[PDB]
């Protein structure tokens, strides 16, 4: 029917198959220097319990590329992120994107404004280059620091860029611009946690603000930072630390298709 | 029964009421009393022991009479007396014991104990010395069905229970929204917890309630209400609903507001009362429901800032808390207290001599199976063996 | 009320044994009684009215003696007798009315009309004459704290409540797994179904309880326990927990397996039963246990083949089932059953004088929140009733 | 809002009681038989008038049947997909509804490497991509080939080539070990987790072929698989539009995207 959240449960104080994938960037596959190395990680996976059959690795040529329409593959998911002392706001935006779910709808910027309805909306624009232009509007609709029918006038806020996470002030109505055969945008709201995935930061010194509201950075224990100098050394840190990994996530919050967010055509 | 009554007290008065010297004039009722109480005792052959490990004992009485002419008081008639006096002690203690273990599915308001069901017969019926006490009293009226009850310092009516009730949660445990509650003897304490602060709910108000069906009719009660709950106010590690796991809980109080208590009986409202606090009254209620709601604050401050925010990831739950104690009440319906040692007494009795248990009350009368399925028989059975040690009481300890 | 049935029964002796021809010794302790009611009766104002549509009247008697020098009697002393006993008759159903026309809290087990209030003291109790019938006995064994018991054939304790519980469901309803029940009157009949046939479960077992507590305790009761469910055995349709949507269901029968009835008193299993249908016996009960699993049959043949797949669209639904019907009691309190009219009596009295309903008895005397809220106070106000009641059938031809 | 645990739902059974987006999957050959533009406003303003608002239509357009195979999406509050009907190519729309009727939790593996075993009757290999020429060549349990070895990509039992999408399935309880080219085609271990019902499938052309699942003791016409025929594609457009209150009846919210499952698994 409903799985009836309408009638409370009530126990007591005195009672008391598996998959795993495992994300990587290409320098790794590049400083391993070998060829073989998924049959050994799988044995070892074995000797900790996992059957053989549930160490999976995908693989991504960058943090830029892999933002398009990130993939869910596993009801346990680590992706490993290499640091940058200059794109750091992408791995934020990367972070904020797979570790939450959104609900998201599509965006046709042809024939209507857009307006969010709570703080927990955004728009979620994806692709390999995507140019955004933007202005609002007034009480009576008229172009503001932009000629509504004018482009060059509209406010370039991200520019032919690959994931973008925009957030815009809530009541006021906007006018768009976008070339969409390259790119796509699509509002959405924060649903709430995930607890599937997990991001180990290799290197970097812990920048990561899930939050659009400033007043609040925090990290739950999904987000772990590891310093490196050689790759085999941190895939066996990952390997032989598994356990509070898992006592971590929780996989019951697994979700159906393979998007990363709930889409309604 | 009541027969037993007048044997107990009649030998407190022996044992006191005589002493070293007094005039004659104030025992005299006494002491003719005792001696019509000794030709009746004697030329009846007892037996009394026999069940579980209490042994099999022969009885007969014959004893001379006591000074029926004097002056004053003088020592030789204590020594004559104090032999078989100690005597009806020892028997009276037997009869108290012989009975206090007996079962009765269907029965429990006549005699069950072989010498007791000899005694209650009509022909010893002529000690009956008095009836003032407040068991005796209660049961000499249930007979002649009037309105009846005991006055209970600390009444343990509420049976112990640890449950909770959930109305927001998820199987990550990051969202809880419930209230939990503890029951004990005279007690309630219940908290009311919220992960989210009000923030998603209309009005910037939520609600919490709580429902406690007694099972007997109380009146005429007073009820402690204080508004700060003080057992569900500090970090808490407490199992799942089903089990698989644990879940924590971090909570911090504010005051209630707009709370709502009420004693209601057989569906209708008796008494009903708005944020007052204190000492309250009940006159004829069995179920009580309270109802309050906890408020996101209009305007806040940095640390309260820093608590509340409308995102995802909370560390701080808040929480609200009740109190409820009954401390003093009378009742119809008997019930084990904390202001004498009656249900210390059955209890010790049942464990002193190995009893063949039965359905009749709960094994070894650990008092929360038997409030549980409280059964108007047992309540029968429950208030023979009360009476008849509450008799014990005023002989031996 | 006492004397009520005092007066009841002499009247109806007054009219079943003064007739023409009979021997004076064979009314003899007739006549002896009919004129002591005589020289208690005459002089003595009674009023009546005064609540409800029942009419002011005020009655005097003053009507002399019956004859007792004749041997045989004749019309004419008859119908003299007959003169007044109609009269008497008319007074005592008023009176009898006016007891059933209130109630009260304030207990019950005492008068409640003016008039046999006042034809309570001691002017009045001289009339008696015996009692023979099981409610004024009953009466008397009750306010005199003995054994007391009323016998019932087909009694309505069960209040009437037709749901059902989910354990394993879904919007579509194409994978659904509970339990259906319904206590109407004296009448369990329990279903579990299953849509999956086990396809999930350990070792092709699933198991199913059912609960239920009665409203009051029964002892030496004799029921009747069939292996099906006659009523729930047809294609239906059933709205959800919501009222939103409804949802179907094709019911295919397999015999239940590992069936146990388990009649619970206090927590100790007091009469236990695996498998035994036809009659069975209850010595002493007050909550009802049931418990079974649906088991996969082990080899299957083709019709049996395609009705349950292993495959995920399924057809039909696989359902095990109980019955349960109680056919006597004997019982601490009243209850309605299918021998008496006294309920009858009670709501034809009540509804002839449109008497706006009290604070304890339900609106028109509807059974089922009747015993919903089954009070002590509620149980004395309609053990007095149903002696009304009694006392009124008692002479109403 | 406890979103965590399945618990006893209670309702009576005696008393009283009692927008959102369409869309039109269509193929071309419809298109290019119309040659015209106002078709698609046509369509639109009589859904309107029939009680749906504005906004609320669609239209995806898939050059080919076996084109349409490609990781399609279906991601409509309410998706209506018509089939044109061909004598050769029945694989083809079975496996389409079977995909489509259906929804699967379903995990990635790596071939290069890993040997597999598939549990029930629910679990099931699905190969998709632009072209599939997929070789399964059972082990002994002792690491041996049996009808093939090990070491050669011709010993293997060949089950499909360069077809659109294939759901594959072997002997349950058994393991294997699998060659075909990651770079044409990508495969992955997915599971039926129940049926879809979203989208709706309407035959033109042909009759009763499809088989909902593989089992051959079961293929159940259910009232999710509709038939009607054709001479020209405007009274099938007018048919639809007509009884489409009575496929929306047959129609229900897809319950894995609705607030009630939140943590059971989304969307």
């Amino acid at each position: 029917q409903n799985y009836g959240i309408n009638l409370p449960i009530t126990g007591s104080m005195d009672i008391a198959t598996s998959t795993l994938c495992l994300y990587y960037p290409t320098e790794a596959a590049t400083e391993i220097n070998d060829n073989s190395w998924k049959d050994t990680l799988s044995q070892l996976f074995l000797t900790k319990g996992w059957p053989t059959g549930s160490v999976y690795f995908k693989e991504y040529t960058n943090i830029a590329s892999f933002s398009v329409d990130p993939q869910l593959y596993c009801d346990y998911n680590v992706v490993l992120m290499k640091y940058d002392a200059t794109l750091q706001l992408d791995m934020s935006e990367l972070a904020d994107l797979i570790l939450n779910e959104w609900l998201c709808n599509p965006m046709d910027i042809t024939l209507y404004y857009y307006q969010q309805t709570d703080e927990a909306n955004k728009w979620i624009s994806m692709g390999s280059s995507c140019t955004i232009k933007v202005c609002p509007l007034n009480t009576q609709t008229l172009g503001i620091g932009c000629l509504t029918t004018d482009a060059t006038t509209f406010e370039e806020v991200a520019t032919a860029e690959k994931l973008v996470i925009t957030d815009v002030v809530d009541g006021v109505n906007h006018k768009l611009d976008v070339t969409t055969a390259t790119c796509t945008i699509r509002n959405c709201k924060k649903l709430g946690p995930r607890e599937n995935v997990a991001v180990i930061q290799v290197g970097g010194s812990d920048i990561l603000d899930i939050t659009a509201d400033p007043t609040t950075a925090p990290q739950t224990e999904r987000m772990m930072r590891i310093n490196w100098k050689k790759w085999w050394q941190v895939f066996y840190t990952v390997v032989d630390y598994v356990d509070q990994i898992i006592q971590v996530m929780s996989k019951r919050s697994r979700s159906l298709n393979s998007a990363a967010f709930y889409y309604r055509v | 029964m009541d027969v037993l009554y007048s044997l107990s007290k009649t030998l407190k008065d022996a044992r006191d009421k005589i002493v070293e010297g007094t005039l004659y004039s104030n025992v005299s009722d006494l002491i003719q009393q005792f001696n019509q109480m000794i030709i009746t005792m004697n030329g009846n052959e007892f037996q009394t022991g026999g069940i579980g490990n209490l042994p099999i004992r022969n009885w007969n009485f014959n004893f001379g009479l006591l000074g029926t002419t004097l002056l004053n008081l003088d020592a030789n008639y204590v020594e004559t007396a104090r032999n078989t006096i100690d005597y009806f002690v020892d028997f009276v203690d037997n009869v108290c014991m012989d009975e206090m273990v007996r079962e009765s599915q269907r029965n429990g308001i006549a005699p069950q104990s072989d010498s007791l069901r000899k005694l209650s017969a009509i022909k010893f019926k002529r000690i009956n010395f008095d009836n003032s006490s407040e068991y005796i009293e209660n049961w000499n009226l249930q007979n002649r069905r009037q309105r009846t009850g005991f006055t209970f310092h600390k009444p343990n009516i509420f049976p112990y229970s640890a449950s909770f009730t959930l109305n927001r949660s998820q199987p990550a445990h990051d969202n809880l929204m419930g209230t939990m509650w503890l029951n004990a003897g005279s007690e309630i304490q219940v908290a009311g917890f919220d992960y989210s602060c009000a923030i998603n709910a209309p009005a910037n108000i939520q609600q919490f309630e709580h429902i406690v069906p007694l099972r007997r009719v109380l009146t005429t009660a007073t009820i402690t209400l204080l508004p700060d709950a003080e057992r569900f106010s500090f970090p808490r590690v407490i199992n799942s609903a089903d089990g698989a796991t644990t879940w924590f809980f971090n909570p911090v109080i504010l005051r209630p507001n707009n709370v709502e208590v009420e004693f209601l009986l057989n569906g209708q409202i008796i008494n009903t009362y708005q944020a007052r606090f204190g000492t309250i009254v009940a006159r004829n209620f069995d179920t009580i429901r309270l109802s309050f709601q906890l408020m996101r604050p209009p305007n806040m401050t940095p640390a309260v800032a820093v608590l509340f925010p409308n995102a995802q990831p909370f560390e701080h739950h808040a929480t609200v808390g009740l109190t409820l104690r009954i401390e003093s009440a009378v009742c119809e319906s008997v019930l084990a207290d904390a202001s004498e040692t009656l249900l210390a007494n059955v209890t010790s009795v049942r464990q002193e001599y190995a009893i063949p248990v039965g359905p009749v009350f709960p094994p070894g009368m650990n008092w929360t199976d038997l409030i549980t399925n409280y059964s108007p028989s047992r309540e029968d059975n429950l208030q023979r063996v009360f009476t008849v040690a509450s008799i014990r009481s005023m002989l031996i300890k």
